[PDB]
């Protein structure tokens, strides 16, 4: 038989399968085949589309096809146009879209396959899904490289630069998943999604730098892309990509991600790993189940609730369907690694399952489900019993999805075409290819990091340059690169903003949001001119730290660190420098010489750099094009002062000289009268901007903090730092020590942070933003570079860290009182933080160390699950502090690694006020458990109380230094804290004593 | 626009001019007329018209065909620029025996030849003493250098620039007949110190002081070292004539 | 060992057979290593 008979029976499958049901009007296949449903996906569609063009390049390689091909690339391009002309009629979601993303903003994907319109209200499905759109955008620029039309003018252009933009924002905004159920719960909540992610980066890659027009193509078919996006995406995929989410410990949905229509995952070890959880926790007889305790139309299920009540999971498990379309997955992969064994063992345990029409074609059933007379015994037994095929496995109802997975597998084992020509992108390459690619690999090799970085220095003024030459520094002022032009970063933003805008639609571009450093590490060139950038590091700032040399050092270092480990561009990065004359400052001038001599020296801790004329730089490099634009003390107390008339103040502000009385003249003033008044200097707003320029002038750290908290400017980069802490798994909490605060649980936008932090500020203090914010920075760069150092701490409080170090440096201190903090440099206020950080040592008072370690609420490694094993041998339950914790709910809903059980958990032990106490409490636990864990003979008889046990060993140890050291009766335990917890006589030896007097009775 | 027929119009101008006469494989334009003959100074005075309109026409070019046309001009320079080495090298043994002693007969040709790079006249029947052709051009070859045209390939051409770097080091003592080819005022030339050769030896002394002839991907060896003293020595006799 | 030092032996190597007897004037290699053919 020739290859005549095999291509007419696979038209025959398609013919009688696939194409039969295409709707004429859109080119859009439904998701049921019978009943004349008017709903469609959007997964299935593109299926049924890839594997259409799959089998037509099979079949273009006969000369004599007689024009099958044509139909099936036809087909193909009228399903891409219809699905092209669905997304592009909604035109005010995405706009709304681009500006404050939301569930009520989100792009329709459900709509009637009639006439492209909706059809069913958002409050009934969510409508949030990003996995598709990424997805369509791959197999576009797939099928675009292959060699097939779709774009038809300039408008579409614009469209998918607006589609980029929207989804460069996906690391943030939790998903509803690929199920569309998302937490496991299923109560209406969304969670973030490792796949759409991976998705995300994926399409993020394939469209950088391509022509959208085919063959001809000379500026208006490109696509530009921004790399801090695709960095942060690469973070938070590899931070999320042991666990697909906090609430599922694994899913199948992982698989298409990491196999063939993503292949995302290059990194051997962790791919393998993942693969074997995957394969062993959820391989089954009948094929790959979607989760564990998955309730998905099993027998118990009932159409009547939409949300499954609480502890109902428990009950929906051992039910759990089959689906047998992972096979065609796994033989994929298979297929694609070289591996036959593998495809043939999948190929003969798919063999029976698979079922016949009556003329015998292959069907694939949807999912298994089992009986109701076996729903006891299967529990018992796992997989003893047999299933029972769904509707969609006799007649009348088929699955399309599965029967194109199904032939483009098949295809893909009959060996007719190669790999090479189902991906001609080369989405995936082997071990040994990976050395010069772009986007994903330096040449150096995957195992090497030996980058050399250019660095070019320019001075600011020829006295300093002159200075500097004294000295033997070499410096050149910006009158002598008058070819090169020398641009500040808001050009750039400025320039991107103008571009995508289009008035048939209505485009706004590219949000107004600032580059990254990586961005401004090139060379652009606008309007046939040079254009370079500087980091916005040496831009003058209003805050304070920007005026000392020691945080200037830390983050050009940072900076440099950064460059060092994500450039994968071709050619070397350029850095540029600049040195100002105020920096020096008569004594603050050695230690910059020190780090401009090491530069010179070549090595920066560890970081070869290059330092030479920018002249000679810039020659001989790619810059980067833009051609769209053608185209296109105080003396003065406020309790005092506050009851003063109006023209005494003015004449108190005008004829005194100190900063701070000044200071609190101009506060009182605008609280008083308002920002609008008028003063001897103007109005009340540029008179404090003056003052405010002047304390930051004079560096007194007082007046500036008052200043910044008076003009209410925020950094830009707390989000990203809040974004990080909550894709790490930790929590932050914004407030004062004492009083009112409120917890974060999900990503926000900036104005309502901004709204709630400066209504705090209102209601308790004056300086504590400026602080808090410099807490919060100096927090997120030292968990950024120093992961380990933030280890056992869950909840981070910026206010209880304050009163942590104020209790340092009061102890400090001793006889001398003890030192503002609001008076602290930021080199003093980092090394605080540093020294606070630290692991601690014996040397000092226990009491204070266990004081440190509570206000961090840092906990023992283990004890989540020391707790859980507890709890599940405590048959009455655990109180604490007055809470509860029954043991029925808390087993029937939760599970081990669960995070929410620990969440709980936190919650019950946070009613603790004193931080000595929650320690010890902690490690009176920690010794029950592990008493309790080495001996299963004994068992509890009835519920603990740990205050009881805490209040016997204290009257224990009472008792035992009155013996010993003939003390009496003291009342508090501090005396208990003071004691470590190991030695001669420690804290461990009267809480085994509870224990054991606890369980003998 | 304006600019580019300008631009053409320049070019077309030099072509017809200039770049008539070139002469490939050789690279040496003949001396004007029909003398047959390739005179040094000429030869490198008659590049800065070629070399400054490919240095426009490259900022501007953005086009295939533009940096093509860019292309062939800095290549056309360059293989002028190799032309003329070859001459220079092919004399070892003249530099060498004027490094040490001075004398008229120990010196390098004024005119060479055409095809073949031989020898037309010999050492008693022209004046072969212009140190102002040699400094000139070095310091041209510096210059395009600094600017980014390749024209150095071998090592040893280092060790030849070098030794010239000698050869030519003590313009400030040695009489020469003179840019003119005369001698002094009158006939029957007798050799004379001029101002211009010391004037042009001393800028092209200066040119090289640590300027590497491989560019940015050069190593420890790649800079040509000179001295300060004799650029002193020539700025005070200059100064003082 | 690195790559540096297999790297600089090849370059010993070919320092002292290969580019040693080439021709400055020319470019091209003789037949003969002796005898100044």
């Amino acid at each position: 038989e020739t290859l005549w008979d095999k291509l007419d029976h696979y038209y025959r499958i398609v013919k009688s399968t696939l194409l039969l049901y295409q709707s004429p009007t859109t080119g859009l296949f439904p998701t049921k085949t019978c009943g004349g449903d008017q709903k469609a996906k959007i997964q299935d569609s593109l299926y049924c589309a890839a594997g259409a063009w799959a089998l037509a390049l099979a079949y273009r390689r006969i000369d004599d096809d007689k024009g099958r091909t044509h139909e099936l690339e036809h087909s193909a391009i009228k399903c891409m146009r219809g699905i092209l002309y669905c997304y592009m009629r909604q035109a005010d979601k995405v706009q709304q879209f681009k500006q404050d993303p939301r569930p009520t903003t989100c792009l329709h994907s459900v709509f009637n396959v009639h006439t492209g319109d909706e059809l069913l209200s958002y409050e009934e499905y969510g409508h949030l899904q990003i996995n598709a759109v990424s997805l369509y955008l791959l197999y576009l620029v797939e099928m675009i490289s292959s060699g097939l039309q779709i774009i038809y003018n300039t408008d579409e252009v614009s469209f998918i630069q607006n589609l980029v933009f929207c989804v460069e924002r996906v690391y943030r905004v939790p998903d509803f998943g690929v199920w569309e159920r998302g937490s496991k719960y299923n109560n209406g909540s969304t969670e973030l999604h490792s796949s759409s992610v991976g998705l995300a980066k994926a399409a993020l890659e394939a469209i950088n730098g391509f022509n959208l027009f085919g063959n001809q193509g000379c500026s208006w078919s490109v696509i530009f892309v921004d790399l801090d996006a695709h960095n942060r995406n690469r973070q938070t995929l590899c931070s999320l990509l042991p666990r697909e989410s906090r609430s599922h410990n694994t899913d199948a949905a992982l698989l298409p991600c990491i196999s063939y229509p993503a292949f995302a995952l290059d990194d051997e070890v962790l791919f393998s790993q993942t693969l074997d959880k995957v394969v062993r926790k959820l391989k089954g007889k009948y094929g790959f189940k979607r989760f564990l305790r998955d309730g998905y139309r099993t027998s118990l299920e009932d159409p009547n609730r939409c949300y499954y009540k609480p502890a109902e999971i428990k009950l929906f498990d051992g039910i759990e369907c089959e689906f047998p379309i992972f096979f065609l997955y796994m033989m994929i992969d298979g297929v694609f690694r070289g591996n036959p064994k593998q495809v043939q063992e999948y190929q003969d345990l798919l063999t029976p399952v698979l079922h016949h029409t009556t003329e015998g074609y292959p069907v694939v059933p949807k999912y298994y489900y089992v009986p109701a007379d076996f729903v006891e015994y299967e529990k018992n037994n796992p997989g003893s019993q047999k299933r029972f095929p769904s509707n969609c496995g006799r007649d009348g109802k088929l699955f399309l999805w599965g029967q194109a997975l199904y032939i483009i597998a098949k295809l893909l084992a009959d060996e007719l075409i190669s790999p090479k020509d189902i991906d001609p992108v080369q989405r995936y390459v082997p071990l040994k290819d990976q050395r010069n690619v772009s986007m994903r690999f330096s040449n150096q090799g995957p195992l090497e990091n030996d980058l050399v970085v250019h660095v070019a220095l320019i001075a600011e003024s020829q006295r300093l340059q002159v200075f500097l030459n004294t000295y033997g520094i070499q410096t050149q002022t910006p009158q002598q690169v008058e070819p090169i032009q020398i641009w500040p970063q808001q050009e750039l933003v400025k320039a991107y903003l103008q571009l995508g805008i289009n008035e048939k639609l209505g485009l706004s571009g590219r949000p107004d949001r600032p580059i990254g450093c990586l961005g401004t590490s090139k060379i652009y060139r606008i309007l046939g001119k040079t254009v370079v950038c500087y980091p916005i590091i040496f831009d003058l700032s209003d805050f304070y730290m920007s005026q000392d040399v020691f945080l200037l050092i830390d983050d050009i270092k940072n900076a440099l660190q950064f460059i060092k480990q994500y450039w994968k561009m071709h050619g070397r990065p350029l850095f540029l420098v600049l040195i100002r004359e105020d920096n020096i400052r008569g004594s603050r001038f050695n230690p910059i010489l020190d780090m401009l001599a090491a530069l010179k020296k070549g090595i920066i801790g560890g970081v070869k750099v290059h330092v030479d004329r920018l002249q000679t730089l810039i020659s001989g490099a790619v810059v980067e094009q833009l051609d769209f634009l053608r185209i296109s003390q105080p003396d003065v107390n406020i309790s005092e002062w506050k009851d003063k008339p109006t023209h005494e103040i003015l004449q108190k502000l005008n004829d005194c000289s100190c900063l701070a009385s000044q200071a609190i003249l101009l506060g009182i003033l605008l609280k008083r009268e308002g920002p609008n008044f008028i003063t001897k200097e103007g109005t009340v707003s540029d008179h404090i901007e003056r003052v405010y320029r002047r304390a930051g002038s004079q560096k007194l750290w007082l007046a500036v903090r008052y200043g910044a908290a008076f003009t209410q400017k925020f950094s830009s980069s707390i989000a990203p730092h809040i974004t990080t802490f909550l894709v790490h798994g930790k929590q932050v909490t914004l407030g004062a020590f004492g009083h009112e605060e409120e917890v974060i649980s999900n990503p926000l936008s900036p104005r309502v942070i901004q709204n709630i932090i400066y209504y705090k500020c209102n209601t308790h203090d004056e300086r504590e933003a400026v602080i808090q914010q410099e807490l919060v920075i100096h927090i997120g760069w030292i968990i950024s570079n120093n992961p380990e150092l933030f280890s056992g701490m869950l909840k981070i409080r910026i206010g209880w860290i304050i009163h942590a170090m104020e209790y340092e440096l009061q102890i400090r201190g001793g006889d001398k009182p003890a030192l503002d903090l609001y008076q602290l440099s930021p080199s003093e206020v980092k090394q605080l933080l540093l020294d606070i950080l630290q692991p601690q040592q014996n040397g000092r008072c226990w009491l204070n160390r266990r004081q440190i370690d509570g206000s961090l609420n840092r906990t023992p490694t283990g004890f989540y699950d020391r707790v859980w094993q507890i709890l599940e041998r405590t048959p009455n339950g655990i109180i604490v502090a007055g809470k509860h914790l029954p043991q029925q709910p808390t087993l029937s809903d939760m599970t081990m690694y669960e995070m929410n059980f620990s969440l709980l958990v936190e919650d019950t032990l946070g009613n603790i006020d004193q931080p000595q106490y929650r320690q010890i409490v902690v490690e009176l636990l920690m010794v029950v458990s592990i008493v309790l864990e080495r001996n299963p003979e004994l068992e509890f008889q009835d519920k603990v109380d740990l205050d009881r046990l805490v209040k016997e060993a204290f009257n224990e140890f009472q008792k035992d230094q009155s013996r010993l050291k003939e003390i009496e009766k003291q009342d508090d335990m501090t005396s208990f804290y003071n004691t470590p917890p190991l030695g001669k006589r420690g804290t461990c030896s009267y809480l085994t004593k509870a224990v054991m007097n606890l369980l003998l009775e | 626009s304006n600019s580019g027929v300008r631009l053409d119009g320049y070019a077309r101008l030099v072509q017809q001019t200039i770049l008539c006469h070139q002469n490939p494989v050789t690279g040496l334009l003949p001396a004007s007329y029909d003398q047959k003959d390739a005179w040094v100074r000429d030869n490198v005075y008659s590049i800065l018209a070629v070399w400054g309109l490919g240095l426009a026409y490259r900022k501007n070019a953005d086009r295939d065909e533009d940096k093509a046309k860019a292309y062939e001009l800095e290549q056309s320079v360059v293989k002028l620029m190799r032309g003329l080495l070859h001459c220079m090298i092919r004399q070892v043994d003249k530099v060498e025996s004027f490094k040490y002693s001075q004398s008229t007969k120990d010196s390098l040709h004024a005119k060479y030849n055409t095809k073949t790079c031989a020898t037309v006249v010999g050492d008693d029947q022209w004046g072969h003493l212009q140190l102002d052709a040699t400094s000139v051009y070095l310091l041209f070859l510096a210059q395009m250098t600094a600017s980014g045209l390749h024209i150095i390939h071998s090592l040893d051409e280092v060790n030849f620039i070098q030794n010239l770097v000698f050869y030519i080091e003590a313009a400030y003592k040695t009489a020469d007949f003179g840019i003119w080819e005369r001698g002094d005022k009158t006939n029957q030339g007798i050799s004379e110190l001029n101002a211009s050769s010391v004037g042009m030896a001393k800028a092209a002394l200066e040119a090289l002081d640590e300027l590497d002839l491989f560019g940015v991907k050069g190593g420890p060896q790649s800079v040509i070292h000179v001295l300060a003293d004799e650029v002193q020595h020539c700025q005070s006799i200059l100064n003082s004539l």
